[PDB]
């Protein structure tokens, strides 16, 4: 894991003591095994985006996450009706 | 979620409201039910995006060929 294989680390954490869910939540496991070094392995897990978001979900604070369509956006659906022709003292009509 | 869709439920509002608005004006043009549609849907919405709204009204009240 550490070194970046982290193919490896799954496949024996998927039946192991502690387990992945657990490792997601508490990292007070006292088994040895049970632990990996953290960046080296993160910043080697770098081939695994899905995964990544997948095992650990993200501890983002309660500010509202990415929106990727604006009022004048998703109002351009309907063609004339896309409100960046006005509007432009509201960012939401981005 | 929900909270976050409670954010787009205003916008879904504002979404609401966005069609009956128009509709109502954009017969209003070449030349009833659109405008309170909006105006009733406009009675029960948020405060920022209900008041972009209305300017947008305003605006619609000051606009013209250029400004369309």
């Amino acid at each position: 894991l550490l070194e970046g294989h982290t193919l490896l680390a799954l496949a024996t954490t998927m039946y192991s003591p502690g387990g992945v869910s657990q490792v997601v939540q508490n990292e007070e496991n006292e088994n040895c095994l049970k632990k990996v070094d953290p960046q080296l392995l993160k910043m080697a897990l770098t081939p695994y985006p899905k995964l990544k978001t997948a095992l650990f979900p993200q501890c983002t604070p309660p500010s509202v996450l990415p929106s990727d369509i604006t009022i004048y956006h998703l109002i351009q659906s309907l063609s004339p009706f896309d409100p960046s022709r006005l509007f432009g003292w509201q960012s939401a009509n981005t | 979620e929900h909270l976050s869709q409670c954010q787009n439920l205003t916008l879904y509002q504002g979404f609401c409201a966005m069609k009956y608005a128009i509709y109502a004006l954009c017969v209003n043009s070449h030349q009833s039910t659109y405008l309170a549609r909006c105006q009733q849907y406009l009675c029960s919405i948020p405060d920022s995006l209900c008041l972009e709204l209305l300017e947008n009204i305003f605006s619609l009240l000051l606009i013209t060929s250029a400004d369309l």
